[PDB]
């Protein structure tokens, strides 16, 4: 996340970290329940192996809460693109439940009407992750959390170079510094209403991050809420 | 207070001091009565706390799993001590 801020105690519960075979992270997830992570399927490309490992909030060393869960089952997309990234979602089946405690809780999956009336429709949205603090920096060692507001279509399509498929949309400022970047990708976009958060996004990809002229692109969930019902039923 | 005749859309008036109660009948809200009664989801989410839909011309609300519509029909109860959506505020 470039710009925002750190996540404050029990503030982003449902991020969830994909850590590579060296326990490095590389792309986030959100906790959907306690056997389901949701995360991009671009990022099941990025690592030989993987585990999900949950309740971190500092990766530079173990303060107690975390653990790591295996993966069972991966659900990838099969109308992922890999030129495109259409259809970047993927969701998680763990071999062992997370444990649902302080820093450890899903993030809620709306009505799809509901959420594109009254979810899609609000000013921001949140996203947060491990990833790289500017375009070409490190990965944050602490969880980071940033309001981005929601933008336009149109604007969207605009403002890209690549093609903005229905089942993605722009969240991010014109030329505000701030945005996710790499290391957040699979990680959530949730929005708030009422103090309830929804998970709206997922990390996806940007020209850049934090980028004049440019947005982050997030899979848009409502587009996929069928598919995400039928894939926590597997395995 | 009520001789003015201040609930509107026939109120239950009940008369006190130096003010007056109105008891909104069917369909309406305000000091007076005078609000029009939930019918939208675009206004207020409908008083729903979380999902909203119309059903008949009227907004019925709803929850997400792990939660269960209160019985004002408005509020969503958490059926456990980890329901989805909360941060985990607890030090
Ligand atoms: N700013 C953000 N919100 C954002 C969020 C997550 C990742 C990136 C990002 C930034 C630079 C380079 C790459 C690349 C990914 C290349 C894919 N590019 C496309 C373009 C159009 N359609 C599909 C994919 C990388 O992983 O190195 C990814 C930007
Ligand atoms: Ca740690």
């Amino acid at each position: 996340i470039v710009g925002g801020q750190e996540c404050k105690d029990g503030e982003c519960p449902w991020q969830a970290l994909l850590i590579n075979e060296e326990n490095e992270g590389f792309c986030g997830g959100t906790i959907l329940s306690e056997f389901y992570i949701l995360t991009a399927a671009h990022c099941l490309y990025q690592a030989k192996r993987f585990k999900v490992r949950v309740g971190d909030r500092n990766t530079e060393q173990e303060e107690g809460g975390e653990a790591v869960h295996e993966v069972e089952v991966v659900i990838k997309h099969n109308r992922f693109t890999k030129e495109t990234y259409d259809f970047d979602i993927a969701v998680l089946r763990l071999k062992t439940p997370i444990t649902f405690r302080m820093n450890v809780a899903p993030a809620c999956l709306p009505e799809r009407d509901w959420a594109e009336s009254t979810l899609m429709t609000q000013k921001t949205g949140i996203v947060s992750g491990f990833g790289r603090t500017h375009e070409k920096g490190r990965q944050s060692t602490r969880l980071k959390m940033l309001e981005v507001p929601y933008v336009d279509r149109n604007s969207c399509k605009l403002s890209s170079s690549f093609i903005i498929t229905q089942n993605m949309f722009c969240a991010g400022y014109d030329t505000k510094q701030e945005d996710a970047c790499q290391g957040d990708s699979g990680g959530p976009h949730v929005t708030r209403f009422k103090d309830t958060y929804f998970v709206t996004g997922i990390v996806s990809w940007g020209e850049g991050c934090a980028r004049k002229g440019k947005y982050g692109i997030y899979t848009k969930v409502t587009a996929f809420l069928k598919w995400i019902d039928r894939s926590m039923k597997t395995r | 207070q009520c001789e003015t005749s201040p609930c509107q859309n026939q109120g239950k008036c009940k008369d006190g001091l130096g003010e007056y109660t109105c008891t909104c009948l069917e369909g309406f809200e305000g000091k007076n009565c005078e609000l029009f009664t939930r019918k939208l989801c675009s206004l207020d989410n409908g008083d729903c706390d979380q999902f909203c839909h119309e059903e008949q011309n009227s907004v019925v609300c709803s929850c997400a799993r792990g939660y269960t519509l209160a019985d004002n029909g408005k509020a969503c109860i958490p059926t456990g001590p980890y329901p989805c959506g909360k941060q985990t505020l607890e030090r």
